[PDB]
């Protein structure tokens, strides 16, 4: 029973898709259109966190948008202190290639993935001395292309073999494993519930995944290629997604459906990362030819280009409060921008 | 005011006007770029705020002295002593960079521990201040005061001498000839051609260790190029002091000095597409 | 007060990055690659360290990687070179392990992020090559081929073949040896492979080159 | 047997996610507009800030 069975999932597929052209009464920009429109920002150029000698890979803040953890290719995780440009802790690593990095919510633990199939838990209060390697997570047979902080206790990674997973610390196990994509995990981004976590991946498709269930709750095709890097809305109802066919992505979780597409036709370079602001109307988008781009992201133009750097941006953080947003590229200069 | 005199003026600006933007956009090209910052372009940065120093101050100056304004001795000194002060450290910066040149091909292994950006600024500052020493000579004392004084008490007149402010006149050419020809012009020249030999000597040896023959041949030419050029620069104007020194009954005609002289000052035209384009990162950074 | 412990944290990092900058970074990929780790292993990734002739090098075996090439690669930028190892024998075996090889040389050669980075070829396995020659011909996977059966014209067609895959032209070289079972003569060839891309490097930094 | 049950767990979880409802994209938009005018007081980079309240100076 293999022919019958997908021509079913077909004709579910085809209903899916009629569904989702239902509850599409009218386009956004139709009815955005009666919206004041932003006009141009550029941002002055604040700080330049240079201590690292190799390509920064990628980047997190911290809940008081005082401190921010880089992590490099030359085996460094570097906590700076973005406000007197100092730095708090240098931490050594045993691989390397490190491709993602996290801070605890509270400020007390440092995560890190690389290539090594390992996530690494650092401890950052340390009553007998210096930081030390707390906990290492090792359950994947592909590179962690990114994880995060759920609270002090768990910690939620994606991976590159095509699973999410969630891992307690205190054990060292994986509390439960999110299985369902086709190819590589490139990145997740928590919502502020803390309960729905989107995923990108690399077949086109981002998935929301529920913690306690472990189930797709949704499903989003709408890409062309592989999809680097996704971020929720603030509010926790929408999320966008940048490919590297040079569009970004809205995709709404009530109407199911992509609400809008940035792209240009002077742009054919992929999109490495994105964020939001803390209003939600600012999509700040990395890309391949060295340079950011900030869209309204509500009305579809680019408000403003942030022009910093030069080579390539592999990571953009931005604060809790809305402040900075630090750009950190791979000729190793974090650049904060106001 | 003579045609001679004028159309040394106007191949002196011509060669100001060429020599000022380039070096301003090696300085720029390596300014805006965080992959420009290794030791030897830090020599290349030297070598380039000599060579616009030349270009923005030697050349008004010696349009200056050539027209030769009446003046006091003293002051004619001051406005005669930074053309040395110049002049010498675009060489001490050509001889820095050829021997840069020659470490990176003779211990290319441990290369980058031996010479770091830190010694690199060191041998800068160290090149630097020699040539403000060969330069400020005559200034500590030896020059033809001496010779001005008695001549001004012989024609009877009292006080600081008001001459017409004429380079030969006023410097010794004893020094220019002796101190500066000898001991910091020639053996910056003989040291180059010697160690870039040696340099064609290690890169032929590696590469024997018709493509071959073909880059071998670049290498060698450009070699050449760079020794032809800076010999060809330098040694007129100094052949002409020397012989000027040597046989004083000798007779030369002004346009052969003046000739002499724009050549001087040409190198420091040369010297940017020379050096700094032939690099494959500065070219990218000129493009980009 | 706190930039004490700043410029502390400054000066081990530079400490820590001039050690780390004079060791040679090594690429490799594969099918013989076990020989030349076991050849060499004096002392997700593998990483092996061993110091010959006062050059530290550090070999990076990234065969336990099942995900797609395209997205890991990039991090592998800057090495010093990519040691490339292909068996000889593989002519005959399954499409063809050969062309496969060949597939995977050509993808590494016109990829955008090795364009300057040097290729050493090791074509492993030359008595199993040699007696498999006089066993089976190469009609199986060359038709454009003459000196049917003979060790040294069939190891010269495969390296010509290898490196006439090679579409950029004298941005980068491949160096190729047949595999020594004698030893030091791996090693001393991979350190003069090493010599002459620093060599090069540094001739193409100057602008002399 | 396995390419069926894997085909046989996609199928069932498609089923799963297309049994949920969907609201029309106009109200959720406008939703989505009214967070961002709600929020629009409190943004930094949207509302420009002068150097007092700015800790970047
Ligand atoms: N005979 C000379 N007449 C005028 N200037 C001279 C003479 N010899 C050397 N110089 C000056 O010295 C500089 C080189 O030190 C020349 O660029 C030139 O200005």
């Amino acid at each position: 029973e293999l022919d019958q069975l997908r021509q079913e999932a077909e004709q579910l597929k085809n209903q899916i898709r009629d569904a989702r052209k239902a509850c599409a009464d009218a386009t956004l920009s139709q009815i955005t259109n009666n919206i004041d429109p932003v006009g141009r920002i550029q941002m002055r150029t604040r700080r330049t966190l240079r201590g690292h000698l190799a390509k920064i890979y990628a980047m997190h803040w911290g809940t008081d948008s005082r401190l921010l953890v880089s992590a490099s290719q030359d085996g460094k995780l570097i906590i700076w202190d973005s406000y007197t440009t100092n730095k708090v802790h240098a931490i050594p690593l045993r691989s390397s290639w490190v491709m993602t990095c996290a801070y605890a919510p509270s400020g007390n633990y440092v995560a890190c993935g690389g290539l090594d199939n390992i996530c690494s838990i650092y401890n950052l209060k340390t009553r007998e001395g210096n930081v030390r390697v707390s906990r290492e997570l090792a359950g994947h047979t592909g590179y962690l292309s990114c994880c995060r902080f759920l609270d002090d206790n768990q910690i939620v990674t994606s991976s590159g073999d095509t699973t999410c997973a969630l891992w307690d610390i205190e054990t060292g196990q994986q509390t439960t494993t999110f299985t369902g994509h086709t190819g590589d995990v490139m990145s997740l981004s928590l919502a502020p519930d803390t309960r729905l976590f989107v995923s990108g991946a690399c077949d086109a498709s981002a998935k929301l995944w529920d913690v306690r269930e472990g189930m797709c709750r949704q499903t989003f095709t709408g890409h062309e290629s592989d999809i680097n890097a996704i971020c929720f809305f603030p509010n926790g109802n929408a999320f966008a997604t940048g490919s590297d066919d040079a569009t970004c992505r809205l995709f709404d979780l009530r109407a199911d459906q992509e609400l809008m597409t940035y792209s240009h036709d002077n742009i054919i370079c992929g999109i490495t990362s994105v964020s939001f602001s803390k209003s939600g109307r600012l999509l700040l988008a990395g890309y391949d030819d060295f340079n950011c781009n900030v869209w309204d992201a509500l009305k579809a133009d680019r408000a403003g280009v942030l022009a910093g750097h030069d080579n390539r941006v592999s990571c953009l953080g931005v604060t809790d409060d809305g402040m900075a947003v630090a750009t950190g590229s791979w000729d190793s200069f974090l650049k904060i921008w106001n | 005011i003579s045609a001679f005199q004028a159309a040394y003026i106007g191949i002196e600006v011509l060669i100001a006007l060429v020599s000022v933007p380039g070096n301003v956009l090696v300085i720029w090209a390596v300014k805006v770029n965080q992959a420009l910052r290794d030791a030897t372009f830090c020599f290349i940065v030297s070598l380039a705020v000599a060579d616009v120093a030349v270009g923005a101050l030697v050349i008004p100056l010696a349009i200056l002295i050539n027209i030769g304004p009446q003046t006091y001795f003293h002051t004619c000194l001051m406005v005669a002593c930074p053309v040395l002060i110049l002049t010498q450290s675009s060489i001490l910066a050509l001889l820095a960079i050829a021997v840069d040149r020659y470490l990176r091909v003779k211990i290319p292994l441990r290369y980058k521990m031996v010479v770091t950006p830190r010694r690199a600024a060191v041998a800068i500052a160290g090149c630097w201040i020699l040539s403000f020493v060969v330069g400020l000579t005559p200034m500590f004392g030896w020059n033809n005061l001496s010779a001005v004084e008695r001549a001004w008490a012989a024609n009877g007149s009292m006080g600081e001498p008001v001459i017409k402010c004429e380079f030969e006149k006023v410097i010794s050419m004893e020094y220019m000839v002796y101190f500066n020809f000898f001991v910091w012009v020639l053996p910056p020249l003989l040291l180059m051609v010697l160690i870039y030999l040696e340099v064609f000597y290690l890169i032929r040896k590696q590469l024997n260790k018709q493509k071959y023959y073909g880059k071998e041949l670049k290498i060698a030419k450009s070699l050449a190029l760079i020794l032809f050029l800076f010999a060809l620069s330098w040694l007129p104007l100094h052949i002409l002091n020397c012989i000027t020194l040597f046989c004083p009954s000798c007779h030369k005609p002004s346009i052969l000095t003046y000739i002499a002289i724009f050549l001087t000052h040409g190198n420091s035209a040369m010297n940017p597409i020379v050096y700094a384009f032939r690099i494959q990162k500065f070219r990218v950074t000129f493009l980009k | 007060a706190a930039a004490e412990r700043s410029k502390m944290i400054d000066k081990n990092l530079r400490e820590d990055g001039e050690k780390a900058a004079r060791e040679v970074k090594l690429l490799l990929l594969g099918s013989g690659k076990n020989t030349i780790v076991k050849q060499m292993k004096i002392i997700g990734i593998v990483e092996t360290h061993f110091t010959f002739k006062d050059l530290h090098f550090k070999m990076f075996d990234v065969g336990a990687q099942r995900s797609e090439r395209k997205k890991w690669i990039h991090c592998f930028e800057g090495v010093t070179a990519i040691i490339f190892c292909v068996a000889l024998s593989a002519y005959d075996l399954v499409m063809n392990r050969m062309h496969a090889s060949m597939k995977l040389f050509d993808s590494i050669c016109n990829n955008k992020w090795f364009t300057d980075t040097s290729i050493i070829l090791f074509l492993n396995k030359k008595d199993l090559f040699e007696e498999k020659i006089t066993h089976s011909p190469l009609t199986i996977c060359f038709p454009e081929y003459t000196g049917a059966n003979k060790y040294d014209e069939a190891a010269s067609y495969i390296q010509s073949k290898f490196e006439d895959l090679n579409k950029r032209k004298d941005t980068k070289e491949i160096y190729t040896h047949f595999t020594c079972s004698t030893d030091t003569k791996n090693v001393q060839f991979v350190f003069d492979a090493v010599t002459d891309v620093i060599i090069k490097n540094n001739l193409k930094d100057c602008g002399l080159f | 047997t396995a390419s069926i049950a894997q085909a046989r767990k996609l199928v069932e979880q498609l089923k799963m996610e297309a049994n949920i409802d969907r609201i029309k994209v106009s109200k959720a938009a406008a939703d989505l507009m009214a967070y961002c005018e709600a929020h629009a007081k409190e943004d930094p980079l949207l509302t420009p800030v002068p150097a007092s309240e700015n800790p970047f100076r």
